[PDB]
């Protein structure tokens, strides 16, 4: 039956062709297309989405014209009122290559904008293959060159496509010589962060394009079109590979130097950009019968008697499309850039466990995102093993638990409790979900009967046999780029009314991955996002939508990190007794980039612990650790490790393995919560000096005792340091004009804490790239004075990928701080402002005495 | 209610932050839109001294036989010299006008046709692209001096 399938747009191929592609696991190919915010991708899907359908419903606006692009990708109403992708969408299309052979290859549309890096996150742990769209005039900017290092950081290809080539030559109208130098000044930059690959255009690495004039085209595209059939058959191969570089060609020859008495134009300027340069200018400016004859000779492309009416760019769109066909240079380079056998196995690994292949017969499935499409949930899901059948129950487990869940596994070599039906199985076209009956290995799909057995990630599975149920392995919990830095508290305005903000609040937390909501035992729910788009953008799906009701929220906010600065005083039923340091400069940050050591000898922090000897050796070599210590770590956590520093004549080891597992629970519920006001610790040494063995008890209620009195025993440690509240720091950067940068520094100094740091020229552009850092919670606010200040000529984005953790200015126990009621605090006061005023949310100073005697309290105090 | 004892004071929330991000900074009424977040900043230049060339306004750009083939193979435009005929310059600036001088129903720019255009919105600078380039330099350096 049809039912609601009437409406979708044909495909110029069968899709029951395409769908026979899925057959061959070979034959599919998973690419991802990510960038910076308005680059171009989601206009290129619109090329991609055109040449594979017929036509388009509800269309023939300025759209066929080309005066507004088609955001078939971008469907939300919030997409639609913004202009920028939100949510990950897709598209599954049947593509050919330039050898004729085609392939199903599943696109994926990722968000540019710097909140929506959680959701190019999913991309990249969905795909295969990423396409990064890059805009040629602000080129290898910061956003880029983390796209560039998140790649490499997972196992995925990578092609690049270096889109917006119309703003060189009407734009900035730089001279084809310039223009290239441009272009290469662009690969030159990622180079230098692709580490050994090379990227060039002659490897069929780097697609070129003009999404808004409807054109993606590649050097090998472009010879086979309009050279192949002008030269031998067997010169076309090496004729490609001299089109970029030193390389000049005059009568016949090619020589590396430029020839004396010729124009000194290489052969990319000469035989591919003043091509392109002179179509652009005739195109504009020359009368239409000299241009039809010139469009017939060379380039054998007919131009209709309608066309000769066209608007200048209407009619600038057409005669591109005519000349460079379908895009099919670009789909040659990602079947060409892939090479499966390397990096199957090793994505495979990072996302899950390494281990063996996982049975033939057994299905496993990463179920990596939730989003509802038509009201109802569905749940985008990457097959690994298995046949996928409608109708087949199938197992699906959180990723929080896998990693409990992967132990407990191990556990038994030395039934499953969730377990649900999948009810229908889609594809991706963007403003359409095809129906489908099966999914097969290495297809994406929609489901819809598995969203309610996880919140944001899982990894499905089915049983099939009982022996194969020891061998496989769970996805680990997808790594979202940024962490959640950006703080509102919210409550309804009907009390009443709060359970249906709180079922909305669980559509958010499973519709927005980036965001940690929680709600405070104290009382009100926080929202912790990235950025101020990023919240209002989920306010709206949780006032307009989820919930429908009024809502009360605070100011812009911040999670705060509380830790020391000093390294403190001995101090102390039982007790135990631990010391509290502030961790090595070095080491915050390679545990911050989730990494210990540095140089090729570096252990993944997931296997810390796994492997001893190596760790021993790099916290001795790498970071200057005596003998004993080095071996006598316990636990890291949240960049705070535990060492063992007590002696072996005081409580015997063999009596301190039995409690050192409870040692380390206590350890990490401190970490948790710290003493003054209740946040996360970041960058402590926790030196474990002493603790107590009193006998005559059972071991099973000792154990017990332990986990409070360590948690408690590392808050005097902290405590008797110096201890300093941390907040996050949003880095910042503006691309703005050159001669602007005033406006710039003084808004600058406006925002307190926050500080220009390099500042780089844009080669062949007259705006100033500046990179600089801005306190979160001084953030409110910045982006839109920028804006306005600059009148659009300035911009800049806030990102917190990098995890900087500054210390709030001023002592934070000084209980005499004046704190104004009607104005904002005083500098040396932000410290206990912030602490107080956040305790006060949580629940009721912060002092030392809580938690010593007061008669060892008084002795300390006299000593 | 969230009290003052409860509420960081460190910014105030200008008027343009709620109509530009209306449900994170208290617009409240739902009948507010949501506003296009932004464009990319654009650099057009309308250098007006032909063929086209490096304008002094942007910063500079870092750097600077034994396979052979027919002798008369040239690249696919070599048979017209001229990169830039007369009127190109004109077609270009007409390219970046907004709705009414954009459009053409084929017909070819002509010198008088920007000329008026350019005449005016250089009558008219409230809109349009007068403000662009060396003018929006001259009003933003000096209004943001006398707002502060
Ligand atoms: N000159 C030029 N402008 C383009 C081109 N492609 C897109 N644009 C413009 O830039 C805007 C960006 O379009 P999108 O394709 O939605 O960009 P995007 O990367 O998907 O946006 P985000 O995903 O939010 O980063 C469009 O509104 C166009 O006006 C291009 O190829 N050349
Ligand atoms: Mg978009």
């Amino acid at each position: 039956f049809t039912q609601l399938k009437k409406n979708i747009p044909k495909t110029r191929y069968n899709r029951d062709y395409m769908l026979s592609m899925a057959n061959i696991p070979e034959r599919i190919i998973n690419v991802g297309v990510i960038g910076p915010l308005h680059s171009g991708k989601t206009s290129l899907m619109d090329l991609l989405v055109i040449d594979s359908h017929k036509r388009i419903p509800d269309m023939s606006k300025n759209v066929e014209l080309g005066w507004k692009p088609l955001r078939y990708l971008d469907n939300l109403k919030q997409e639609i009122d913004r202009g920028l992708s939100i949510k990950l969408n897709g598209s599954t299309l049947l593509c050919t290559d330039l050898e004729s052979k085609s392939r199903m290859i599943n696109f994926l549309d990722a968000p540019g904008h710097v909140n929506f890096m959680d959701e190019t996150a999913v991309a990249l742990a969905a795909s295969d293959l990423v396409l990064i769209v890059i805009d040629v005039v602000e080129g290898v900017t910061f956003v880029v060159e983390q796209l560039i290092k998140q790649s490499i950081k997972n196992n995925v290809a990578m092609c690049f496509v270096i889109n917006k080539l119309d703003r060189l030559i009407l734009d900035l109208k730089l001279p084809p010589m310039d223009a290239y130098l441009k272009l290469n000044h662009i690969i030159a930059n990622i180079n230098s962060f692709t580490k050994g690959n090379v990227f060039s255009p002659i490897d069929n690495n780097i697609i070129f394009a003009s999404t808004k004039l409807g054109f993606t085209f590649t050097i090998k595209e472009f010879v086979s079109y309009y050279y192949a059939h002008s030269i031998p058959s067997s010169k076309i191969d090496d004729f490609t590979t001299r089109l970029w570089g030193s390389v000049y060609y005059h009568k016949g020859n090619f020589r590396t130097k430029p020839f004396e008495n010729v124009e000194k134009y290489p052969t990319f300027v000469e035989f591919i950009l003043i091509p392109l340069y002179k179509i652009f200018s005739y195109a504009l400016s020359m009368e239409k019968d000299k241009l039809k004859n010139l469009l017939r000779s060379n380039f054998r492309v007919n131009l209709s008697q309608e066309a000769l009416q066209y608007d200048p760019q209407p009619f600038l769109k057409h005669v591109l499309q005519l000349i460079f066909r379908q895009q099919t240079g670009l789909v040659d380079a990602i079947t060409r850039c892939y090479q499966p056998f390397e990096l199957f196995d090793n994505k495979t690994a990072h996302l899950s466990i390494p281990g063996k292949s996982t049975p033939e017969g057994t299905l496993w499935a990463h179920v990596l995102k939730t989003v509802d499409y038509g009201g109802a949930e569905w749940s985008l899901v990457r097959i690994y093993s298995g046949l996928l059948k409608r109708g087949d129950t199938v197992r699906i487990l959180d990723t929080s638990q896998s990693e409990s869940r992967q132990k407990r596994q191990l556990h038994d070599i030395s039934d499953e409790t969730p377990s649900c039906e999948v009810e229908e199985i889609g594809l991706l076209g963007g403003r359409y979900v095809y129906p489908v009956h099966e999914a097969h290995k290495g297809q994406i799909v929609l489901i819809k009967g598995i969203s309610s057995a996880y919140i944001k990630s899982a990894t499905l599975y089915s049983v099939k046999s009982k022996e194969d149920m020891k061998q496989l392995k769970f996805f680990k919990p997808l790594d979202y780029i940024t962490e959640a830095v950006f703080k509102i508290v919210l409550q309804p305005l009907l009390p009443r009314e709060l359970p249906k903000l709180l079922d909305a609040l669980n559509k958010i937390s499973k519709y927005y991955p980036g965001v940690i909501i929680k709600v405070e035992e104290s009382g009100e729910h926080v929202i912790l996002g990235n950025g101020e788009l990023y919240m209002d953008c989920l306010l709206y799906d949780l006032r307009a939508s989820y919930a429908k009701i009024e809502i009360k929220i605070s100011d812009p906010l911040t999670v705060f990190s509380e830790s020391c600065s000093n390294e403190s005083f001995a101090s102390i039923g039982l007790s135990i007794s631990v010391a509290a340091e502030p961790m090595d400069s070095k080491m915050i940050q390679d545990l911050s980039r989730n990494t210990l050591g540095k140089g090729q000898n570096c252990l993944d922090i997931d296997g810390i612990m796994d492997n001893p000897r190596k760790l021993s050796k790099i916290l001795r070599t790498e970071y200057g650790w005596d003998s004993l210590a080095s071996r006598n770590v316990w636990s890291f956590y949240n960049g705070n490790v535990l060492i063992n520093d007590t002696l072996p004549d005081e409580i015997s080891p063999e009596l301190l393995s039995k409690y050192k597992e409870q040692i380390i629970q206590g350890f990490y519920w401190a970490v948790k919560e710290g003493p003054l006001a209740e946040e996360p610790i970041y960058g402590v040494q926790y030196k474990l000096l002493s603790i107590s063995v009193p006998s005559d008890v059972n071991i099973d209620v000792m154990k017990s005792q332990i986990i409070p009195l360590m948690k408690k025993a590392c808050y005097v440690g902290l405590l008797t340091a110096i201890p300093i509240l941390l907040e996050p720091i949003y880095e910042v950067d503006i691309t703005v004009h050159a001669p602007l940068l005033p406006i710039v520094e003084e808004l600058m100094k406006k925002r307190r804490g926050s500080r220009i740091y390099k500042t780089i020229k844009v080669a062949g552009t007259p705006l100033l790239e500046v990179r600089g850092q801005v306190p979160v919670i001084e953030s409110a606010g910045f982006e839109t004075d920028l804006r306005l200040s600059t009148n659009g000529l300035g911009m800049c984005q806030l990102y917190f990928w990098h995890k900087i953790w500054r210390k709030v200015p001023g002592d934070v126990l000084d209980k005499d701080a004046f704190i104004p009621k009607l104005k904002p605090a005083p500098i040396n006061s932000l410290s206990r402002d912030f602490v107080m005023k956040t305790r006060r949310r949580k629940g009721i100073g912060p002092t030392l005495e809580k938690y010593i005697s007061a008669e060892l309290y008084a002795q300390l105090r006299e000593n | 209610f969230n009290s003052i004892d409860r509420v960081i004071f460190r910014v105030p929330i200008r008027s343009e932050y709620k109509v530009a991000f209306p449900h994170l900074y208290n617009s409240r009424p739902r009948s507010v839109r949501i506003p296009w977040y932004n464009n990319p900043v654009s650099c057009i230049i309308q250098n007006d001294e032909p063929a086209l060339f490096f304008d002094p306004s942007l910063n500079p750009i870092p750097h600077f036989g034994d396979f052979t083939l027919p002798e008369d193979f040239a690249p696919l435009l070599a048979e017209e010299e001229e990169l830039i005929l007369p009127n190109t310059k004109d077609a270009m600036s007409l390219y970046h006008s907004p709705f009414p001088f954009n459009r053409t129903k084929g017909k070819m720019v002509r010198a008088q046709d920007v000329a008026l255009a350019k005449k005016w919105f250089l009558q008219h600078p409230d809109e349009e692209y007068p403000v662009k380039v060396k003018v929006s330099y001259q009003k933003l350096l000096k209004n943001y001096v006398l707002n502060e």
